[PDB]
């Protein structure tokens, strides 16, 4: 109905601490398992992070904005997924004895964090190390990071490649001091689209420079391919032309429906004949085409293509160099094919296709996945989406982040230090982030197995006096430098990460009342 | 709040070797056993059973009360499958199965309190059956021939009435013989054919009066009077019979077929018209020399008038079996159609007459001395509900013992009255003593199950087992002039009531039992036991 | 988790024949009244709301219709008394 | 931390519910493991029986409570689709490692501990597997180890005594259809077929198919020594006119005449199919002639047939055409008049034999049938049904060895020396860790779940037969050779498994090992139990 004051103070913490909570103990290369009851009498023993916090149900709104911020880093970052859960919910314990017991009003902790938030960004910078991004072959050993322990593995050169062609495809590669920096912006969820094709196997995938149309022709029994290709594109409907009156045809004389055919027939072959002026090789028309129509254009040596839409069309021109006009008297002689290897319309999997395929790349590609089956070609679709990911998160900045707790640890202890000179009120809520930042390496060492103080502790004394680059081993649950053991992680996970895990603890301590009501 | 271990599977409670299921199994089974035990003997005793229809009925028979009881646990249906066993190619040993199979099970949780495990049980067990069923075939003392004489039928009929109805035995074994040497072939040694299906012979009974004035027919009886002018055929021999599956009556149309009359003059066209036809259908089975006809259906007002001015024999015949069974008695083959039984489609009956049976009449489709039937009708009568139709199921079985005896030695005769089970009891526990280790734990017991058919005819009889059981056993115990015994072959359980003491020879009454029954409810009645002794846990879940 | 009954009556034992002997002589004390030509009427409500009265032993136990499974033997003998002899059903 | 209609478990009370529901399981199905063990019986709720000692059915047909069970039942079920076997041994597996998994947690070693020994003590039991194998005899006429084949996987499912009978069945019935050149083979090519009225010990090897519909005539041939097998689809029941027509007549005479005339187009065709028989060993002796014939045959067709003796089979199911298309060599004719010799077929010894209820008609004797029929018998349900798997069972069992040459001496052997080889392996390479050896402890002692199962179902003392299987090895390995140890289910000690004819099969061994490693760390690995909804 309505909770107030520091009931609902507690009820935000609390509900967020239970979030973060659930998969607590997911995170890691050593994730435990989960055991979820369904209520249809299934269980499951997934240890995706997604996954479980999908499929629980949630009461408290406070807990429903953890899982809406969840959905936020999936679309932003292709990975943080559990290190924002976690981080926000320990963020928002960590505030917990200010907020109540020492009675500092969520204001002051609210600005607090957001120093804190400007503090631990410039950190991850800090510790940051840079990559050539340029240099396709050590982009190919950082993504193979997201391809490992998956079935393409085998064929990862090949993941790579696509991931690589595709991403520096859409990104934005500019410096300048007129439009400025665009910082690589990268746009793989639309301008590299992927269509899964039956047959072939994993190496047989191939990067589209073009557009590629699913529609069938009136004629699916064509040339291999076009080698001088030639590409129409008109509005004008092919068919019985009227005027600009009002003028309906109505006939109940049996014997007068000749008159509107044979009408008909002289008109759509003059149309037809004024599309042949330039020897096409693939006619395109956006309104309907009549039978004959059909015919006139297709008997010449010509594929036609029926009711495809303008915003096709609008794709087509800029990968055939074809003019788009309205009437079938606007096609110029200028509207060719040029600058093309070839137009190809194999079948494959006995499924149509126009390979719209030039020498130009207009912004975007296409990936065409092969496989034996539909179980293999959703794999390969799954493992390539996660080296597009990677790709992008390390083309969008040349820098990595050390991993195995190291960065999370690292902005704590320069937290702690940075809190040394902020002296006021701010300075006990500011001190909450850099403990919560120790849930990762806490997290890690829980699934190592090891002692969470003592083995912390040996951390805290490395990053005091030593370099920042130190984590825990996944495996061993030592105390080692991330030099040796890489693992390092695209920087936009970091500071995605701490930005919308302090964001989202934000927002909640500013809700000190929740009301019903429609 | 109080917690419980082991029981996972949709709440169950469903109990465990450790926990005695076995045990706990078998004393359900005790509750029919006992039921079961009181029925075994010439002295058994009665069971009422109500069904729910509104129907109540009383017998001696244990695979009745079994059939009629709702068996829900499924320790007691592992045994009421084995009864049903011993009815399927045998005609006897139902009690034999649910006694012995029960005491095996009882003699078992004595076992089983030792420590003893039931796979060791249940391996002494079929130890001791392999070799109970050898042992049998040295115990036969005559064979029947499959002669087919009265007299040999007699020796078989008179024991297996017996404890189904007792003090009759004699009046139903005349009943039962006398229809089974009717419908026998006269033949030696002739086994490439069978013959003698138990459907031959049919038992008909009415209320009132006694089996004093009870008869055997050679033909069919049947409950339909002859809705004909013409009750009787003659004295002639060979009266031509027409069967039809077809009402007589006028024909009908398989599409439509509908008169309608609109007129006066059509009223009496169609009318002769009918007429006409039904009397061509009538004429055509009478030009052929027919002189009884029996109908599958009803029969139209014309029909009757034309077919008794032919002065044909009009008898109606609705059952189907009835109709098959007249096939063997008349020969006639009932025709689909109405109007054309053609001659060799027809039959022969020496006489066709109405009798009075208990104040009831019947027709009778019958031969004399000829054209001889290959069905009998066993004719029974008696005053009490209750009693007479348990008489009825006396008879099935007599004629279902006989086809017991089956090419495959059937005609193996072993001594009765218990005087079997006995001996056996002496030779397993021989094969127990002979053979080393825990075997022979189980073997001895086995042996020890059979004791309870002695004494369970000595229960029946009102005699007093702790002096009867003795006295059987010290009857086979015995010193012989020579290794095989002779004269002590025959002592069996004296079934008197009287006072004092004693044993009684087969030999004084011809009572043995078949060799196949025993040897088959011996496999029986093992199986079952141990089919339930294998049973740790029962877990019922959806199929 | 299993029954052998569900609803399934079976009652055995001496007991038994002693229960039977016991609803058998109800109905002879309803009709035991009945006997002699000085016998006693008897007033039975039938179903269809008619009342018979009469002494006679074949009337009454035709009308009373033990329901007992026992007792039932003896309304079955009394009527194979009336249908063989045609009197005495009383005795 | 908690969302109301929910429930959660936090502490290690997540791991004893799980580690309790995978022991109860255990419990229950460790008693079917083995010759020697017990019968268990399911009840379908509508009052039917089925006994059965097999895994998968135990697991699939029963119906689970604990959520954590069902996944065990679900994963060891899985088990039939890659081995056909094993079911009942997985589970044993995966009950007692995470019994000895759960008394190291107890002394502080974290799941993950454990997990990975278990994943060090798995790749190092592979290796022991492909050592420990023996290679098989790459002859498929050994019917001598086949017959051993069939009889251990029979011997756990049956009373012993049906053992005998179906063990040649089994063994036969396999090799017969295993192809020439030592190819592989399909055991889809034996038919299962269950038939009542007659004893489970009278369960019989058929070479070729039976039929269920067979004559309808009384004087249709009882056996015929060899024949000519008529495929028809062409129906010889009384034909009636295409078009609207009828019978117009002034007398019965004519009535009948008419249908006659009618009824001579089945006679046209009956006479072509006479005169086939008639060209074909018409009066050869030591021959006949059988009609199997798709679709009904007229009863007077079925007079005509005998008195030729033509055994005429009518109403065929597709199923029987089919194969016999395929076990007689004949074609099918759609048309009688096309009708030639071309179209025949030919068996040997074709019969009927009469059931009192059922009549079966045998089309045994063939070139090349390429098939085989095993008749299952019995008087009831369950017993049709036990004695049904079994068959199946045994059938797998030979067509797996047959199918993977290698061969492993079972009665234990296998699983009490490999959990010797692990704990010396162990300490031998020390290449884990510290505390992953407990893992390994764990593993090497779990595996004795299923000689110690196996011999407390047969009776005996499980400590003496681990011992006295110890006492053996111990010399062969002073003694520097190789010998393989069991434990004698019947008489209490130890047996050579290669003497006694006691066999494991490869993939069952390999999977079984595998599958409950990863059942049993899937358990330990969980850490929380979540409800929600439910």
């Amino acid at each position: 109905e309505r909770t107030t004051g520091r009931q609902a103070q507690i009820s935000n913490i609390t509900a967020a601490k239970a979030v973060a909570d659930v998969i607590r103990t997911c995170l890691g290369p050593k994730a435990m398992l989960k055991m979820l009851l369904d209520p249809m009498g299934g269980l499951v023993l997934t240890n995706d992070g997604h996954a479980i916090l999908r499929e629980i149900d949630v009461a408290h709104p406070a807990a429903k904005s953890m899982l809406e911020l969840s959905r936020t880093q999936d679309e932003e970052v292709g990975d943080g997924t559990t290190t924002v859960i976690i981080l926000a919910g320990e963020i928002l314990a960590q505030c917990a004895p200010y907020l109540i017991e020492k009675n500092i009003h969520p204001v002051i902790i609210i600005q607090a964090l957001k120093k804190a938030l400007t503090d631990a960004l410039e950190v991850i910078k800090q510790v940051s190390k840079p990559v050539d991004v340029e240099n396709d072959a050590a982009m190919k050993k950082l993504i193979q990071a997201s391809i490992g322990t998956k079935y393409v593995i085998h064929w990862s050169e090949k993941m790579c490649e696509l991931a690589l062609d595709a991403v520096k495809t859409v990104r934005k590669d500019l410096g300048q001091t007129v439009e400025g920096e665009p910082n690589f912006e990268i746009d793989i969820k639309r301008y590299v689209r992927v269509e899964k094709i039956p047959g072939g196997d994993v190496l047989d995938s191939r990067v589209l420079k073009g557009v590629l149309l699913n529609k069938d022709v009136v004629h699916p029994k064509m040339s291999r391919h076009i080698e001088n290709p030639r590409v129409v594109l008109l509005d004008c409907p092919l068919e019985y032309k009227k005027g600009e009156s009002q003028t309906n045809i109505e006939i109940e004389k049996e014997e007068d429906w000749n008159r509107i055919l044979q009408i008909e027939e002289e008109q759509v072959q003059l149309m037809c004949e004024q599309i042949l002026a330039v020897r096409p090789t693939l006619v395109i028309t956006e309104k309907g085409v009549s039978d004959l129509a059909q015919h006139y254009l297709l008997k010449g040596g010509c594929s036609v293509l029926r009711r495809v839409k303008k915003s096709d069309n609008n794709r087509i021109a800029r990968v055939t160099g074809a003019t788009i006009v309205n009437r079938v008297e606007d096609l110029k002689e200028s509207d060719v094919g040029t600058n093309c290897g070839l137009f190809k319309v194999e079948m494959i999997g006995d499924e149509y296709f126009s390979f719209l395929d030039n020498c130009k790349e207009p912004k975007a590609c296409t990936i065409m996945l092969r496989g034996g089956s539909k179980d293999i070609l959703n794999e390969i679709d799954r493992n390539l989406q996660d080296a597009m990911a990677v790709a992008r998160n390390v083309m969008l900045s040349p820098s990595l982040s050390p991993g195995g707790g190291a960065t999370e640890m690292a902005v704590s202890v320069k937290l702690a230090e940075k809190a040394k000179q902020l002296e006021g009120i701010q300075q006990w809520p500011y001190q909450a982030v850099a403990d919560a930042m120790e849930c990762i390496p806490r997290t890690l060492i829980q699934n190592a197995g090891g002692d969470p103080i003592r083995l912390l502790s040996q951390l805290r004394a490395k990053h005091a006096q030593g370099n920042f680059t130190t984590g825990i081993d996944g495996d061993k649950g030592k105390i080692v430098d991330m030099v040796s053991y890489g693992i390092w992680e695209p920087e936009v996970i970091k500071q995605q990460s701490v930005k919308t895990a302090i964001e989202s603890a934000c927002l909640l301590l500013r809700v000190d009342d929740i009301v019903s009501g429609v | 709040q109080n917690p419980n271990a082991g029981l996972f599977k949709q709440g169950y409670n469903s109990y465990s070797n450790a926990d005695g299921q076995i045990i706990k199994s078998i004393a359900a089974i005790r509750e029919l056993h006992q039921m079961c035990l009181t029925s075994m003997g010439p002295c058994g005793r009665n069971k009422i059973i109500v069904n729910h229809l509104g129907k109540i009925i009383i017998t001696n028979d244990a695979a009745t009360m079994l059939r009629e009881l709702d068996i829900v646990h499924p320790a007691v249906k592992v045994l009421v499958m084995a009864t049903e066993q011993q009815k399927i190619d045998m005609g006897d040993g139902t009690n034999l199965v649910m006694i012995l199979a029960g005491e095996l099970l009882n003699v078992s949780e004595k076992l089983i309190s030792m420590g003893l495990s039931a796979v060791e049980i249940i391996q002494g067990y079929n130890m001791a059956r392999k070799f109970t069923l050898k042992e049998l075939d040295e115990m036969v003392v005559g064979e029947i021939t499959d002669k087919n004489d009265k007299n040999e039928l007699l020796k078989m009929i008179k024991p297996v009435i017996s404890s189904k109805k007792y003090g009759s035995e004699d009046i139903l074994s005349e009943l039962v013989s006398e229809a089974v040497s009717h419908v026998l072939p006269v033949a030696q040694q002739a086994g490439e054919i069978p013959y003698f299906n138990v459907d031959s012979i049919r038992v008909v009974k009415i209320m009132g009066g006694s089996l004093s004035n009870s008869t055997v027919i050679k033909g069919m009886v049947f409950n339909r009077e002859p809705e004909g002018h013409v009750k009787s055929l003659s004295e002639d021999k060979k009266h031509k019979v027409a069967v039809f599956t077809c009402p007589l009556d006028i024909a009908n149309t398989e599409t439509k077929g509908t008169v309608l009359l609109h007129n006066a003059q059509e009223m009496l066209d169609f009318s002769k018209g009918e007429e006409k036809q039904i009397d061509a259908m009538m004429k055509e089975i009478a030009d052929m020399g027919v002189e009884c006809i029996v109908a599958g259906a009803g029969v139209g007002e014309l029909a009757l008038h034309y077919l008794n001015r032919y002065g044909i024999l009009v008898l109606k015949v609705p059952s189907k079996f009835e109709l098959r069974r007249l096939c063997r008695v008349c020969g006639a083959t009932p025709l689909p159609r109405l109007g054309a039984p053609t001659p060799e489609e027809l039959g022969l009956v020496e006489t066709v007459k109405t009798m009075e049976i208990g104040g009831d009449r019947v027709t009778v489709f019958k031969q004399e001395q000829g054209e001889i039937s290959r069905t009998s009708t066993i004719i029974l009568r008696g005053a009490t509900q209750n009693n007479l139709d348990d008489i009825e199921r006396a008879i099935d079985d007599g004629v279902a013992a006989v086809k017991g005896l089956m090419k495959p030695s059937g005609g193996k005769l072993l001594p009765g009255a218990g005087a079997t089970e006995i001996e056996l009891i002496s030779r397993i526990t021989k094969y127990g003593e002979r053979t080393p280790g825990l075997l022979q734990l189980a073997i001895k017991q086995f042996a020890v199950a059979f004791e309870v058919v002695p004494r369970t005819l000595a229960e029946t009889a009102g005699l007093d087992v702790n002096e009867v059981l003795p006295n059987l056993y010290a009857a086979h115990n015995v010193t012989e002039p020579g290794a095989v015994k002779t004269d002590h072959l025959y002592k069996g359980v004296d079934i008197d009531g009287e006072s004092d003491e004693g044993v009684k020879d087969i030999r004084e009454e011809n009572i043995y039992d078949m060799l196949a029954t025993k040897k088959f409810a011996i496999n029986v009645a093992t199986e079952a036991a141990t089919t339930v002794l294998s049973i740790d846990q029962i877990i019922m879940a959806k199929k | 988790i299993v029954v052998l009954k569900e609803g399934t009556d079976a009652s055995q034992g001496k007991g038994q024949i002693i229960s039977n002997i016991n609803a058998c002589v109800a109905v002879q004390e309803a009709l035991k009244p009945t006997l002699g030509p000085l016998g006693s009427d008897i007033l039975i409500v039938t179903s269809n709301q008619k009342t018979t009265i009469s002494n006679d032993g074949a009337t009454i136990l035709k009308l009373l219709d033990v329901v007992h499974p026992a007792a039932k033997t003896l309304v079955d003998i009394s009527r194979a008394q009336d249908a063989e002899v045609g009197d005495g059903t009383t005795s | 931390l908690l969302n109301p209609k929910a429930e959660s478990l936090r502490r290690d009370a997540a791991l004893k519910v799980n580690v309790t529901s995978a022991e109860g399981l255990q419990s229950v199905l460790e008693t079917n493991l083995g010759p020697k063990g017990t019968l268990k019986m399911l009840v379908d709720g509508a009052g039917n029986i089925k006994l059965t000692k097999d895994g998968k059915v135990l697991l699939t047909e029963m119906q689970i409570q604990s959520p954590t069970a069902v996944l065990i039942a679900r994963a060891a079920a899985a088990q039939d689709e890659i081995t056909g076997d094993g079911t009942t041994t997985v589970v044993c597996l995966v009950g007692e490692l995470l019994r000895q998994a759960h008394r190291f947690i107890q002394e502080g070693v974290h799941p993950r501990i454990i997990t990975d020994g278990f994943e060090i003590a798995r790749k190092e039991s592979m290796k022991f597997l492909d050592e420990f194998k023996i290679s098989k005899t790459n002859l498929s006429n050994d019917r001598e180890f086949l017959l051993q084949v069939a009889r251990s996987s029979l011997l756990t499912k049956v009373d012993a005594d049906l053992t005998e009978v179906l063990t040649p069945i089994v063994t036969d019935a396999v090799l017969s259809v295993y192809d020439a050149q030592a190819d592989n083979l399909d055991l889809h090519m034996v038919e299962i077929m269950q038939m009542q009225h007659l004893s489970p010990k009278d369960t019989t090897f058929i070479k070729g198919l039976v039929l269920d519909h067979g004559g309808r005539h009384p004087d249709m041939p009882t056996r015929v020594k060899n024949a000519y097998v008529l495929i028809l689809n062409v129906s010889l029941e009384y034909e009636k006119t295409e078009v609207n027509s009828g019978f117009f007549y002034s007398s019965a005479d004519q009535r009948d005449k008419l249908a006659a005339s009618e009824r001579k187009f089945v006679d046209a065709k009956l006479k072509k199919i006479i005169d086939l028989k008639n060209e074909v060993c018409g009066m050869d002796p030591d021959k006949g002639f059988v009609i199997i014939n798709q679709k009904g045959i007229d009863p007077m067709s079925l007079d005509v047939f005998a008195k030729h003796n033509i055994l005429a089979l009518r109403r065929a199911k597709r199923r029987n055409m089919e194969r016999l298309q395929l076990v007689t060599g004949g074609e099918a004719q759609n048309s009688v008049e096309d009708l030639s010799p071309q179209i025949l077929g030919f068996s040997g010894l074709v019969y009927q034999e009469t059931i009192g209820e059922e009549k079966f008609t045998y089309v045994t004797e063939n070139t090349d049938p390429k098939s085989c029929t095993i008749l299952i018998k019995g008087s009831t349900h369950y017993a049709l049904a036990q004695t049904k798997d079994a068959v199946r069972d045994g059938l797998r069992a030979v067509a797996n060895v047959l199918k993977d040459k290698n061969i492993i001496p079972g009665a234990g052997a296998f699983y009490i020396a490999l959990s010797r080889y692990l704990r010396s392996a162990n300490m031998n390479k020390l290449g884990a860790k510290g505390k992953t050896k407990t893992g390994i402890e764990a593993f090497a002692e779990a595996l004795l779940v299923i000689p110690k199962t196996l011999v407390k179902n047969s009776g005996f003392d499980p400590l003496d037969v681990l011992a006295m299987v110890e006492d053996e090895l111990d010399d062969a390995q002073d003694s520097d050779e190789t010998r393989y140890v069991g434990v004698d289910l019947n008489i209490g000690d130890s047996c050579d498994p290669t003497i006694e004819g006691i066999w494991d099969s490869y993939r069952v061994l390999r999977n079984a090992i595998t599958g409950a490693t990863g059942i049993a760390s899937n358990l330990l690995l969980c850490d929380e139990l979540l409800r929600a909804g439910r």
